[PDB]
């Protein structure tokens, strides 16, 4: 049902690795290969999948990578373009800041999502981005350096994806070297694990 | 089940080429392109069971069920 | 039939044409020519009935031709049915 | 006219076998192993009926191991997207009835029908497995019949059928944990056992490991394919049909060596002070056959020479010499 759009998963560590399996073929082809009695079909669903995951127990170990804590299988991970840490630990600085960020909301009588939404459209419409030789040697040779940091293809995909991505903000509408880039580098934060 | 037979594959080289002969013989034996001409093709036929098979299906099918009736 | 039976060799040669391109295996060939005639039912003063036929298991290693076999005795037998594993039911193989 | 010509060209230019290899999967980069043997499964060995009806298989049945990130997936939509009379489904999702038959009652009659799976639509064609390894066995049971007696047996409801089922099935499969391990046998890197494994006729291993000159090359093609070979698909298919024409015939020099070379397989593959086999059953040596008529098919000549044996023998070998 979320063909076209994301798909917001919570609780997604605690999901079973039949459901994960499904999956499989959802993040590799974007469509479900059904046979079941009188059913035979490859289900088109092309969904954006928004997983919301936890460390196994109640909290994050610091001192272990997010493999050994999610406790979900590396390649897996590797499935998603981004994975990301958001940890509950304690500093008075981000802790005040936040809760004045927060308590802030009871104050005051682009920011609206009306807005937002319709840019993304509008984007989606206008903005489909073809790619230059100067993002493509940025994207060979970031491959090469991640995959002997240990890496594979998927990751080149992800970097493909994202650019593209990136080269739809301010109707870009051209792929070039930052957009490889900051693809690239918030994949850095990503592949360290 | 008042007969059990246990079948095992175990290697065994002179069992094995004789088999593996066998195998490859009778493959060749019925490969398609292998008194009027379809009477000629059905005679060659009988010769080609007759290579291996001491009396003809034909006729031991309608022996098995005589001797069972 | 009356001919060829009286030769004192029949056993052996009718063994041997069970399954003919099915090499070697001489115990399933003779275990399957001894289903394929079957035994003598009976019925002691009709108070006491016993089985005729014989019953016989291949249990064996993958790539023996037990399934040939098996597909060979469809084609032979007077009255025969295959069926295999997750493809029959209890009902589907006794009666419904 | 300018068709024959096509086909023409395709037997006088007689090093065109190397050309339909590197036709297979073109979206796909190196691999060379697997576009051969995906190329003799399409072009399939010959069928056979024995003086005491015995059917002999003409199918051939590949699975292909890997890692998740690899090509695997894109094999089977290539296929998928070329081959007539081919059809897709995935190991979960998918029921053993949806894959050989299920029975059910008719909207129209009432009463009981037979309803085809899977391995029926591909009857005379291919069928394409992804996630073959997370299968459940209740259903990696199923299939075993249509891979080697190519039929479909049911008796269930009181409807009793034996439906045909010439298949090639292509199986993409896992290793156990999701990456492969060459410091183990095949037997350890998968979940199968040695009724499923021997009816596959030879398995491509296709993991990934790094290797910079490699990597590069491939982030090129990749990239290339996002627009940063020998024949158009219906000159290849054009040939493949033309291919299945031929019936290929054993040259008798080349059945002495088959039988060597094939003891020469049975003897390396042995297990234990028993000598038992466990990857070279007999299917094996019939593995040889299809295979030698496929490239036989491949090379368009009604006859096999025995180097169609040892290119056989060396593909067969793929799947043992790792130890
Ligand atoms: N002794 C033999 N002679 C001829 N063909 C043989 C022999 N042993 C095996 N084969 C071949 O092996 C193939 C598979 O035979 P099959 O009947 O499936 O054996 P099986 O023991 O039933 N294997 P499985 O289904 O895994 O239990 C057939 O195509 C046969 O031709
Ligand atoms: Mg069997």
């Amino acid at each position: 049902l979320s063909d076209g759009g994301v798909c917001c998963i919570d609780e997604f560590d605690k999901m079973s690795d039949s459901t994960r399996s499904v999956l499989h073929e959802v993040m590799e082809q974007q469509t479900i290969s059904i046979a079941k009695a009188g059913i035979i079909t490859t289900l088109n669903a092309r969904s954006s999948i928004l997983a919301s995951a936890n460390p196994i127990g109640s909290r994050y170990n610091p001192n272990l990578p997010v493999t050994e804590n999610i406790d979900l299988p590396p390649p897996l991970l590797s499935r998603f373009d981004l994975v990301y840490l958001v940890l509950d630990k304690v500093d008075e600085k981000n802790d005040r800041e936040l809760a004045k960020h927060l308590t802030n909301l009871y104050l005051e009588d682009v920011l609206p999502v009306e807005f937002l939404t319709m840019y993304i459209s509008y984007a989606k419409e206008h903005i489909h981005p073809i790619i230059t030789e100067a993002a493509k040697t940025e994207l060979v040779r970031a491959y090469v350096g991640m995959r002997k940091m240990t890496a594979t293809t998927r990751q080149l995909e992800s970097m493909i994806r994202l650019a593209e991505a990136h080269a739809k903000m301010k109707l870009k509408n051209v792929v070039e070297l930052e957009d490889v880039q900051e693809a690239v580098r918030l994949i850095r934060s990503a592949i360290k694990d | 089940f008042d007969i059990l037979c246990v079948v095992r594959d175990l290697v065994d080289e002179e069992a094995d080429e004789r088999l593996a002969t066998f195998v490859v013989d009778s493959h060749v034996r019925s490969h398609p392109e292998n008194l009027n001409a379809r009477q000629r093709r059905l005679q060659r036929q009988r010769k080609k069971e007759e290579e291996i098979s001491p009396i003809p299906q034909e006729l031991l099918m309608k022996y098995i069920h005589y001797a069972r009736t | 039939f009356r001919k060829i039976s009286r030769d004192r060799g029949i056993i052996d040669k009718i063994i041997s044409s069970m399954a003919p391109s099915i090499y070697g295996h001489r115990d399933i060939k003779t275990a399957v020519a001894c289903s394929l005639f079957g035994g003598v039912p009976k019925n002691v003063n009709g108070k006491h009935s016993i089985r005729g036929d014989i019953n016989v298991l291949l249990l064996g290693d993958p790539g023996t031709a037990k399934s040939q076999i098996l597909k060979y005795v469809e084609k032979t037998a007077h009255r025969a049915v295959f069926a295999t594993g997750q493809g029959a039911s209890a009902v589907g193989l006794t009666a419904s | 006219s300018d068709e024959i010509n096509e086909l023409k060209e395709m037997v006088k230019d007689e090093h065109i076998y190397d050309k339909l290899v590197r036709s297979i999967a073109p979206a796909v980069f190196g691999h060379e192993a697997v576009k051969k043997g995906i190329l003799l499964q399409m072009l399939g060995g010959v069928h056979k009926s024995t003086v005491e009806g015995i059917k002999l298989r003409g199918d051939i049945n590949i699975c292909v191991v890997g890692d998740p990130s690899t090509s695997k997936s894109q094999f089977l939509k290539y296929v998928v997207g070329f081959a007539p009379r081919s059809v897709y489904t995935s190991g979960k999702a998918s029921s053993a009835a949806g894959l050989t038959a299920a029975v059910v009652r008719d909207e129209e009659g009432g009463d009981y029908t037979i309803e085809a799976g899977a391995l029926m639509l591909a009857d005379n064609g291919i069928c394409c497995i992804d996630e073959f390894d997370k299968m459940d066995i209740s259903d990696q049971v199923a299939i075993h019949e249509a891979m080697e007696q190519q039929t479909i047996s049911i008796a269930k409801a009181g409807i009793h059928a034996t439906l045909n089922a010439r298949t090639s099935i292509l199986a993409a499969a896992n290793p156990v944990g999701g990456r492969y391990n060459r410091k183990l046998s095949l037997r350890g890197n998968l979940n199968m056992t040695a009724p499923i494994m021997s009816r596959f006729d030879l398995f491509f291993v296709i993991l990934d490991d790094c290797n910079e000159k490699i990597d590069t090359e491939l982030a090129s093609h990749i990239v290339d394919l996002h627009m940063k070979p020998p024949f158009s698909a219906e000159q290849l298919r054009r040939y493949i049909k033309y291919a299945r024409t031929f019936k290929p015939i054993l040259t008798k020099e080349a059945r002495s060596y088959l039988v060597e070379k094939y003891k020469e397989l049975r003897k390396d593959d042995a297990q234990g002070f028993s000598r038992s086999s466990y990857r070279i059953t007999v299917r094996q040596l019939e593995s040889m056959i299809r295979l030698s008529e496929a490239i036989a098919r491949a090379n368009c000549v009604d006859e096999i020479t025995p180097s169609f044996i040892a290119e056989a023998y060396d593909l067969l070998r793929q799947s043992i010499i790792r130890v």
